[PDB]
This record gives C-alpha cells, structure tokens and sequence, in this order.
C-alpha cells in the first residue's frame, strides 16, 4: 500500500504513549547503594558515566553522574530538566533506553542500557572511514530516529559519532541528550559541537529542526570521508568555513552521495532536505538510499557491516580508559529547589 | 592531502560541545 500512511500510524501511536510519559514523568526509581560501580566509560562537564552492576539482577548498566553545584556554575538547569524528561518519555529501537533516575544530596543519576560496543567515534578515527554501504547503514537508522524525534516536537541538537554507541547487533544507540529540546516554534540556544553546527545557529538566529538535518549532512561526509567537511584547529575557524557556502568532497565520493550532500549541507532553509513540503521523504527516496529497505533496518532484520568484538559481560574493551574519581555525597541536600521534579 | 591535514589537527581527539 502507501508506506506513508503506515508511517503516520506508526508516529501518532508513539506520540500517544510519549504523550503520557511527557506528562507524568518517572522519578526516584533506584537509589546509589543499589548499584556496584566498576569503571568510568566516559566524562562530561557534570561528572563520569561508569559501568555499573545492578546487584538486585547482576544486570550491568551505564550510570550517568551529574554533580548539581557545577550544573547550576553552568548554567545547564533547564537542559538537565529537558534531557532526563525527554529521554524518560522516548522509545525507539535506535535510543539508548533510560531503565533508572534519581538524586541525593549532591548529584543527578541516569541509569541507561549499557551498550558495549563503544562510541561509532572510536571505530571511525581507528579505521580512518566506512565505505558508502556501511556509512549509509547507519545514516538510515539517523533518518529513522530524527523522523522519530521530530514528529513529537523535539530537537536533538548534538549529533557527532561521540554520541552514536554500536550495540551488539551492530546497530546505533543514541545517547547524549543534553541538548535535545521540546519546542513548537523556534529556538535560539547557541549549543551543539562546532563541526556540526548548521549556519543559522552561528549566525545566532531562530532556528528549528533543520539543524539536525544539516548535521546528519555533515555526520554522513565524516562517516564517508574519514574528516569532518568543515575542520581546523580553533572553532571561529570553524564557523568561518560554515558559513562561506563551500564544501569540498573526496574524489572517492560517488555522484549520488555528493548529491544527497548539496542537499543536506544546504545554507537555504527553503532548499534544504527535510525542511520541504514532503519533508523526511526527500531523503528516503533521494537516490544515494534505493538500496535501503527502511523497514528492514527499524526491524533490525539488515545484516550489520561491522559487529564490536565482546570478551563477555562487564567488558569495557571498546572503552578508552579514565581517571577514577571516588563518588562524594554531601550530608547537606544542594541545588533542593532548583532539580525538584528530577 | 585533507586526511594529512586532519590528522594533524588538534580536533581528532573527542569533542565536546559548546
Ligand atoms: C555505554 N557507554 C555509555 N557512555 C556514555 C556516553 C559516552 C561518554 C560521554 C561522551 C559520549 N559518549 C560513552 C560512554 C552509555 N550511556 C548510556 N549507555 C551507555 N553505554
């Protein structure tokens, strides 16, 4: 039938239940000492996420830690409330699932899936660059998730290889939700990485959903190349050659992809895909994806190009290594008003 | 080439947002 109508069936139902999370979100649903720590996986702004054992199950987990105090130095109040809201209320199969929040006196928690794989990040700069079939592999599930996100409001707002984990199957799981955003209108926020900011954020105007699409264009050049389209090494220099309106590609880029690139990279908002009239489908039917049976890959039925190597449970192989921090809790409760409804 | 040119740039390492 129409592949279209089974699409707006499949959105307004997952609307539906995001709608009711949204709504009503779930609060205080662990505590710390149910929880063994074993190893820092990676470090942000407010803290570490370390691999942790659920000793009630023996399930491992990554547990994201936010110091209050350096939240509100940051003035990332707002953004903390709009990331563990958001990503309590989201299902999807390529959204890392959030299994537990809650807080002490000191600090935020987010206890996720753990996906042992490691971040898409370390596989491409050790490769060097995917080949056109296995980056695109990956771009669909990218299209997939934004249709997703976007249809319920939200903006992601920081798309990188860093923020894309590889599960055991091969496939994305999306992590880092910081940024993302519920908005109807238009958002001024001056946030994301330098590499993948769309022209309208630097140029500090109103911005929408459209920056995620011009950062699927320039995550789509870094799988395939090997470098970002635009790099140097400070990021005014970056912004410079954003906004110039020049993009150079590899020789080794095929017609198609260069193509579906113009589109993505695209300065004007009334040019640029998924901001037109038939929106998402302007990249689903554009020639570089003929070869992708989008059902297949939501299904996670698609034969992955590339499975991470995984010694058993716990293992952190795929995982560069971090200085360890001992956890502190305060016996004085901080921040109490300002992270009430986390 | 571009690939040198990254790869002696000091951006190849993570990077972190604004
Ligand atoms: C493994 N590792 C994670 N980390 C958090 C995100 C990370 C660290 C911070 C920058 C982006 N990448 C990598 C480790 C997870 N976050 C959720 N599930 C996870 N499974």
């Amino acid at each position: 039938g129409s592949e279209q109508e089974s699409v707006k069936e499949f959105l307004a139902k997952a609307k539906e239940d995001f709608l009711k999370k949204w709504e009503n979100p779930a609060q205080n649903t662990a505590h710390l000492d149910q929880f063994e720590r074993i190893k820092t996986l990676g470090t942000g702004s407010f803290g570490r996420v370390m691999l942790v054992k659920h000793m009630e199950t023996g399930n491992h987990y990554a547990m994201k830690i936010l110091d209050k105090q350096k939240v509100v130095k940051l003035k990332q109040i707002e953004h903390t409330l709009n990331e563990k809201r958001i990503l309590q209320a989201v299902n999807f199969p390529f959204l890392v699932k959030l299994e537990f929040s809650f807080k002490d006196n000191s600090n935020l928690y987010m206890v996720m899936e753990y996906v042992p794989g490691g971040e898409m990040f370390s596989h491409l700069r050790r490769i060097g660059r995917f080949s056109e079939p296995h980056a695109r592999f990956y771009a669909a599930q990218i299209v997939l998730t934004f249709e997703y996100l976007h249809s319920l409001d939200l903006i992601y707002r920081d798309l990188k290889p860093e923020n894309l984990l590889i599960d055991q199957q091969g496939y994305i799981q999306v992590t880092d939700f910081g940024f993302a955003k519920r908005v109807k209108g238009r958002t001024w926020t001056l946030c994301g990485t330098p590499e993948y900011l769309a022209p309208e954020i630097i140029l500090s105007k109103g911005y929408n959903k459209a920056v995620d699409w011009w950062a699927l264009g320039v995550l789509i050049y870094e799988m395939a190349a090997g470098y970002p389209p635009f790099f140097a090494d400070q990021p005014i220099q970056i912004y410079e050659k954003i906004v110039s309106g020049k993009v150079r590609f590899p020789s080794h880029f095929s017609s198609d992809l260069k193509d579906l690139l113009r589109n993505l990279l695209q300065v004007d908002l009334t040019k640029r895909f998924g901001n037109l009239k038939n929106g998402v489908n302007d990249i689903k039917n554009h020639k570089w994806f003929a070869t992708t049976d989008w059902i297949a890959i939501y299904q996670r039925k698609v034969e992955a190009p590339f499975i991470p190597k995984f010694k058993g449970p716990g293992d952190t192989s795929n995982f560069d290594d971090y200085e360890e921090e001992e956890i502190r809790v305060s016996i004085n409760e901080k921040c109490g008003k300002e992270f009430s409804e986390f | 080439t571009t690939y040198a040119d990254f790869i002696a740039s000091g951006r190849t390492g993570r990077r972190n947002a604004i």
